[PDB]
Formats: C-alpha cells, structure tokens, sequence
DNA sequence: GGCTTTCGTCAACCCTTTGCTTATCTTCCCT
C-alpha cells in the first residue's frame, strides 16, 4: 500500500528531500526539498530516524517504491489524489541544520554571501543508477553512511553499494619531455 | 557567568606539514637522491585469522604494494617542511567571546615548552614509525631561514635538552605566540642498510586488487602529511599516569591502541577549554595541551 | 591593457578532493576563484581572473575509491567512545602540483606584486591543502593578444580548465562527449535565518546546491584564446570564463 | 572476566630481511661476483595431467624463466641482511591490557633457545630453499657487528649446539628480549658445481604468459624476503607429533602439505595467548612459540 | 530543568578494473 507508507513515514520525523547536507556529514541532518527541480525523472531522497519503515509483501520500503515508474512525480502531479498530494507534501519539508557543514564565501557584486553547499540527491541516485547503466567507468564509488548507513539516509540504507561520483583527476604532466 | 561554549567552535592547523618524499641516498653520497618506488608484489601465506582453524590448513594470496630500499643505496632519505603559523587563537566559525576570553586565558602559556616538543618530534625522527627501527644511525638536517642544524642521537621517547632543537623552537614559539609563519625543511637520513624495506604511508581505501596500498607520489613512496602532523604533535606527557608522549586529541585518544587517556578524568580539552574560559585558574601544562590543541586546530561540535 | 603574476609549480598536498557530492578529484574553478578573492582580500590586490593548471594530481587511493581519511574524535559530548575509531565522513584527500596565473591590476613595482603574492601564497591554503613548494611568481603583462599568448605559454607545462558548457545535463553529456564536470558556481535554496553558528553574523547566508558546467582539460600552449582558460566570478552567483565556451 | 584480545591487535614483524640477491662467485675467487641473471627458455615437454589422458600425446610448450650458474664460476652466492629488531612485545595496534598482560606473562621467556633456533636457520642455510640440494658444501658468513662468523656443516633438521651460532645469539636474544636492534650481514657460499641451475623465488602472476617467473631485481635472479623470514622462523618444533621443524604461524600452519599442525587440538595460538593472558600458566615451550609469533608478527584479534 | 553518560534501535549491495590530453622552434632585411 502507498498511503499506507507515507503515513508510515510521517508517525516518525518525516522528511521528503532533493538536496542534504547528510551525504556530507552524517552528523549534520538538515534536509531540503527544491521545488523547481522537480520533473519526470527527478529521484527524490527521504530520511527517517535510522531509516525505519515497514516493507511491503514485495519487500520493499517506500524509497523504492516511490522511486521507480515516476511514482513521485505521479503523486507530485495527483494523478492518484490530491489528499494523497498533500500527505506527500505533509512529508515535503526544509529542515536546517548548518553545523558540520562547509561554509564559504562567494562573491555577489561588492560583497558576499557565506553559501553552504549541500549535495543533490537527485544527482547521487540517478547518477549512479545511469552511470552503472551508460557503463561510465571514470568514476569513485563511496558509501557514505560508513559501516551501516541506515542512521544517514534511505538512499544509504538501500544504495548499500556506494554511490558514484565523478572521477575529477586531470590529466598528468610527464616529467621526462 | 557560565560562559558556554559555541556550538560548532573551529580552529585551523596551525602546523602544516607537506608530504614525506622518500628518496634513496648512500651515507658517503646523500646528494644521490633516488625516488623509492612503490612496487607491487603478490604474497603467498597461510591465511590465519582469530576465528579460521577450518581453513589454516589452506593458502592465502594477497596482492601488496611494498617500498624497498635499491641495492646499492643503504639510506633512506625523507624530505617534508613544516611551516608552522601563527595566529593560533584566531577561531574561524567560533565567536567573538568565548574564543578571545579563551586567548586571553592562554598568553601565559609557556610556547617555549610547545616548540621544542615540536621541533623535537621533527628533529627526533617521530615522524619515521617503522623505519626509525632497524636504523644504523639517523641525522636529521633541518634548514630554516637560509641556516642549517643537523642532529645525529635524539632519542624519541622523552625531550632531553639540548641546545639546537632550543634555538630552532626560540622562532618557532616567536611564530605560535606571535604572528607570521616559520618553515623548517627537513632532511631525514635513515643508515637502514641495504636492500632495507622502507615504510611510506599506508592508505585507508577500498581496494580489491592490493590488499596493502601503500601513498605514493607519482609512483615514489610519500608518507601522508597529516600523519606527520600527528607526529609533531604527539607531545602530549602530561595526561593521567603519562608514560610515554601521545598525540594531542581533544580527548587525548589513541584509536590505534583503543585507549582514550583524557576521556572521563575531567582532563580533555573542552573541560579544561571550559575552566580556562570561565575563570578557573587552569594548571601550566593543562595550559600548554589545550595551546597545543588550538596549534592542531578542529572543530568541537557541542 | 592586462597585467598577470604567474605562480608556477604549486605542489600542494592534502587538497580536499571532494569537489561537490558527485565530484571528486581536481578542485573547481570556484576554488581557485575563491583564492583570487582571498588575495584581494588579504593583499588588497584586487583579482579579476584566475587561470589555473595542473602540472601533477592524484587523488589518494585507488583507481575506484578514495583513500578516506581516519578521522579525529574532535566534538564535544562523545568522551568515552573516544577510545573507539572516530566515525569517517567522506572526504577524499588529494595531491596537487598547479600553475596558477593571476589577472592583477598593479601600479606599482613588480617586485613589490611578487612579494605581495608570496606572503599570500605562503599562508594560503589551496583547496583546503597545504601548499607544500611553489616557484618564485613572474609577472607578465598582456598588452596585446600576442602579448596575452605569451603569458598564456609562460605557464607551460599545465593542463588548464576551458569551459564547454552544459547541453541536457551533467551525467548524460559526461559518458557521450565524454568530458569532465565540475563546479562552476552554486544554486541558492533557502535563506537561512540562524546567524549564530557562522562565520559572520552580518553577511547574508544561503543554503546551495552546486550548478555545474561540463569542462575539458587542454595543455595551455594549445588553447587558442587564453581567456576561456581565466576563470572570474560571473554575475549569477557562479563563475565563468571571460572567453565563454571553447569549442 | 574473561579478558578478550583487542579487535585490531597486531604486532608488527621483528626479523626483517632483505632480497636476498644470487651471485655467482668460486670457492676461491670469492671476490669475483657476478649477478646471476635471469633468463626465460621456451621448453617442450608431455601433457601430463593427471586427468584427460587422450591429450597426452600432445606436446606442451611453456615459456619459464630459468637462472643458472654460469659455467666459469661454480659457486652460488646468496646475499641477505637480516634485521633482528627489539620490542616484541609491543604491539603497534593493540598496545593495552591483553598486549601488555601478554608480555608479564611472557618476561622469563628462553629468548637464548629462540634466537639460537633463528640464528641457526640462517647458519645452516635453510634460508636456501632447494638450493641446498646438489650442494658440496654450505659456508655461510655472518656478519652481525663487523664480525665474521664462519659455518661450514650445520645439520638443518636439528639444531645441534655449537659456539659461533649461540655467540651470535647471545645478542641476538639480548636484542629480542629487549630494545634496540641488530643487522646481520648473510653470504651463503654453496659449492653447487660449474653450471648448476639455482633457484629464486617464483612471482605469483595471474595473467600467464610465462609459467614459471623467478623473482628478479633489475634482472639479478633474487629470493622473496618472505622465503627468507618463513625459513628463519622455522624453528617451531613444539607441535604435537613434532617431527620437523615448521614455520612459526598462529595455526603452525604450512600450505604444501594441506594441513594445520596446530589448528583443532588447542595449541594454536590464540589459544595460547588467551591462556597466558588469562592467568593460565603456559609450558617453556609454549611461552617459546607464542614470543615466536610475537616476533614473527601478524594479527591476532576478531 | 536541562544534562551528560551509556545502552538499546534499525538496518542490509549488482557490479567496473585507464585515458582524461598528449609541451611554448626562422621566412625577408641590412647593419
């Protein structure tokens, strides 16, 4: 069942997110959800305290099943109800939190602004599911949670093999020319 | 009263150490510099692990990165420098009021004590784990503001005085208590013999074709630089039943060992941190730790 | 009329690789764009580009996964599970060799510039690395295009950063035209309300998530325009090169 | 109460030898040494295999790399430095309680029987694997602090007592049960015969092309330092139904045989040390065995 | 009334194994 699961979800803390700081530092929990990114394809990451959620016969929490066949853009644009759309929007939250996180300054025009990088959820999910699928082999893999990842995020609770990031190495300098 | 620490109080490094290139030099010709490779062998041994008596009677095959000294080179050099830099009470993400309350509590550190167990873990060879061992005789020449010191027999364990390592902490605390920065560009000269196996950094990561992987440098053995960081800071003899220097930890915490020597007897450094800001009147060589913490920097989320 | 100082050989050591989420690896524009405006801060010289290469760079760790760095039990509360190994938070470390080039306006002696950005660059910090040696910085001036090549070839040998844009996405583009991203700027979420656990209380703060634009790494003497190799803070909270795409 | 051993306790490795290089000298121009060279011959032979009988009229065509001595010269030269190391009992990773309880429970260890047993390994020659087959006669040269020490006939089966093996060892053992360090400069002088085939350490290699692949530096037809180390430590002859001397391993462990020599029968030696740890009185021999694995090293914990 | 310590709570993977680029060079001319 879905309602089932987003009221699984909301009994506990809850959160529907597109961007965190999680992935940074799993000690950090601030959690965003942008909503102009959101699209057809757009993967959408949860949190719960130490990712806790019941299964369904198939065995599957609700970050699987809200994550394949556009299933949160299709409870995003109600085509199965609008109260279904506002108990998903009941779980769309931003929550923040700025300690362990990075802050730097970027310049504005004759001053600046201390921006606080958080990673896009969207970016890690579907990165890594397309980059295992376009075989993109130039690439990092790290599991993010450490030993047991379900205290970070969902994603790391499921994702248990890592996620891939983009190998940035640049091209050497031989030495001997 | 009760001036409570910030929630997410930083501090930068104020010992920065840069890579240990090692290099392969004779004790006659120690200009004949040669980068150690990192090399690659595949082991063979008997798999023998707390729990495996049903399978000790196999093998086990494992690819390790090794770093060996050339046969005709008997020395092991390692070149880094260490810049140290000042303004060590200057918090970066901590306020303006617990921060300069706890620089104001901390000018009566004695920097001279700070600086001569820095400049005596870089002079000492602390810096040189394994490798230390096994040698025949170790010199270290540290080279500062065009001016050179060269230090035959430190021995590592305790801080005996003499006066070279004295002189070079003398504008190494004129750098922690003041302003500017100072660089000290060490030579380690290593007589481990020949063919002696030398021992870079090793790394922490997933790796499914080298089992051990060692830190190498565009193939050359290096040791990483936050390991010789933690080198120059083990200075910290003043914890509870202190036998032998360890590193400065906020909680005095050796992980490599599983001890934590200044974790629960009220002597870590956010109580002391706490007692120094608040009025407490903090002991000399509590004084120096939570300095010496400031010098390592880190942030303290609490 | 354009005046550079050009720091070759930058060997710098225990970079933070971890670029954004998704990127790991050489430091992005917005770093050394970072640097620019630290040195414009700190000197007063006042940066309008940075042209960065990399001479040597390599992540630490293998050819699939980062080394990770053994972490320190540096917070505040968790005494008594401090003799246990302190909880790793992904940050990949790296080493670096750059040539970094700076756009300066100066009036003064060049000796003065070079000493200026050497007392910078000794108490800097590149991408989060100590800098481990640099060459002694040259200034070099570009009155006219010839003029601007031969300082674009005075960082020779350098791989610098030229900009070839964003067309569908990051992940798509990356494995077709087969380039590398990297973080051009940042994108503003929120506003953030809480002042208290931050650098400063009075400058405006924004939670960010990194924009990216695709890049590809050619050897200097081979770009043909020396300004889609200057990286420069552009106005859309991101930075930019002043030669736009290089195609 | 019962004190379980730390989950990363390891110790690290006390004898340390180096790659042993092969040259090629005479029984009288021991001064003429020629590096042994390794070179690769393409031979044909039979199938064999001890299933599919049908292919065995095929021929068979493997590419090995051979080293041999070469026809002037009739004496191969074996070239070490064994670096006994002290501190053995101090574990690098594991150093608190079951570290330390280990060594009060292991001070009046023989350390004289162990660096005997160690010394002997390398006098007799057994660091020479299968080239002491065929061989006349085995000198070996020690030379531990500028001091030449002659072995001439060493039975390897036994170790039979003498007074240049146990001169060595009285400080080798000092080193041992102590601090500090000694090296011992190793030449094996065998009498092999003019242009007898000498055999180095074989690569473990994955990819084939080559069947047998002899270890090499710089193409000198060398030994692993891990033959080295396994034939000093072969010393263990406290097993049950002890016959041979075997390689000190936790299990007493050897891969050619398939089995475990103390693996299943609670002499292995975790078994051991849980005992001497937990106030359990061990046997000399036993207290022998686990200072042995001590020296030896390796990781005992999980 | 927080507050700081330690113990209990909640989990579960499908992996792949080098290039990215690839270096800053002589015609006229007259002194």
């Amino acid at each position: 069942m879905i309602k089932e699961m987003i009221e699984d979800f909301i009994s506990k803390g809850g959160l529907i997110f597109t961007h965190s700081g999680r992935y940074t530092n799993t000690n950090n929990s601030c959690f965003i959800f942008n909503k102009n990114d959101i699209g057809v394809d757009t993967k959408v990451d949860m949190y719960t305290p130490k990712s806790a959620g019941i299964k369904n016969e198939e065995g599957e929490n609700l970050w699987q099943v809200l994550n394949k066949a556009n299933m949160f853009y299709r409870i995003y644009s109600g085509e199965l109800g609008e109260e279904l759309q506002y108990l998903l929007k009941s779980c769309c939250t931003a929550k923040e939190d700025v300690t362990t996180l990075p802050q730097i300054y970027f310049k504005n025009g004759e001053g600046y602004d201390i921006l606080v990088p958080i990673g896009n959820a969207h970016n890690l999910i579907s990165g890594t599911e397309y980059l295992w699928e376009h075989k993109y082999y130039n690439t990092f893999t790290q599991k993010l949670g450490g030993s047991n990842p379900q205290n970070c995020t969902h994603a790391c609770n499921k994702m248990r093999g890592g996620f891939k990031q983009f190998n940035c190495t640049p091209p050497q300098v031989e030495d001997n020319y | 009263t009760k001036l409570k620490a910030p929630a997410v109080l930083a501090y930068s490094r104020k010992i920065n150490p840069t890579n240990a290139l090692m290099f392969a030099v004779n004790w006659s010709d120690r200009d004949n510099t040669t980068a150690v490779m990192v090399g690659t062998k595949t082991v063979a041994g008997t798999q023998s692990v707390r729990g495996n008596p049903n399978d000790a009677d196999k093998g086990n095959i494992q690819t390790v990165n090794f770093a060996n000294l050339p046969h005709n080179k008997n020395t092991l050099l390692v070149k880094y420098n260490v810049k140290f830099v000042g303004d060590v009470f200057k918090a970066e993400l901590g306020g303006g009021e617990y921060s300069n309350t706890l620089q104001t509590a901390l000018e009566n550190t004695d920097f001279g004590t700070l600086a001569y167990r820095y400049v005596y873990n870089i002079a000492a060879g602390r810096t040189l784990w394994r490798n230390r061992v096994g040698a025949e005789s170790i010199e270290t020449v540290i080279t500062v503001n065009d001016q050179t010191f060269t230090f035959s027999d430190l021995l590592v364990n305790e801080f005996d005085e003499d006066v070279d390592v004295a002189e070079i902490a003398d504008m190494v605390a004129g750098v922690l208590s003041g302003e500017g920065f100072v660089t000290l560009k060490v030579e380690h000269y290593m007589l481990l013999g020949e063919g002696s196996e030398v021992f870079p950094s090793q790394e922490f990561v997933e790796n499914s074709k080298l089992s051990k992987q060692l830190f190498d440098l565009n193939g050359q053995a290096a040791m990483h630089d936050q390991k010789i960081g933690n080198a120059i800071r083990t200075i910290d003899t003043w914890y509870e039943d202190a036998t032998t220097p360890i590193a400065v930890e906020p909680y005095g915490s050796v992980v490599r060992n599983g001890v934590a020597y200044r974790a629960g007897n009220k002597t870590d450094l956010f109580t002391l941190m706490d007692g120094a800001v608040n009025g407490k009147s903090l002991t000399e060589e509590d004084q120096m730790f939570v300095t010496a913490n400031l010098i390592r920097g880190g942030v303290f989320g609490g | 009329m354009r005046k550079f100082i050009i720091v070759k050989n930058v060997k710098v050591d225990g970079i933070n690789a971890k670029s954004s989420d998704i990127t790991v690896g050489m430091p992005p524009a917005t770093t050394f764009c970072g640097l620019g405006e630290t040195m414009s801060i700190k000197t007063g010289i006042v940066v309008k580009a940075v042209s960065y290469g990399s001479v040597k760079f390599e992540v630490r760790g293998s050819r699939f996964n980062t080394s990770v760095t053994k972490f320190a039990w540096q917070d505040r509360g968790n005494g008594g599970k401090a003799n246990n190994n302190s909880p790793i938070q992904p940050k990949p470390l790296a080493d670096g060799v750059f040539t970094l080039c700076f756009e300066v306006e100066w009036e003064d002696c060049a000796e003065v510039l070079v000493d200026k950005v050497t007392n910078f660059i000794n108490t800097a910090r590149i991408a989060g690395g100590t800098i481990a040696s640099f060459n002694k910085p040259f200034v070099k001036v570009a009155k006219d295009a010839e003029e601007l090549a031969s300082v674009k070839n005075a960082m020779m040998p350098c791989y610098v950063v030229v900009d070839c844009g964003v067309e569908v996405n990051i992940f798509e583009d990356a494995v077709n035209r087969k380039l590398q991203p990297m973080v051009n700027g940042y994108k503003k979420l929120e506003k953030i309300v809480d002042n208290k656990h931050m650098r400063d209380k009075f400058t405006p703060a924004y939670l960010a998530t990194p924009t990216y634009t695709m890049i590809g790494y050619k050897m200097v003497s081979n770009v043909d325009n020396f300004d889609q190799a200057l990286w420069q803070y552009g106005e859309n909270t991101k930075v930019k090169t002043i030669g736009g795409i290089y195609n």
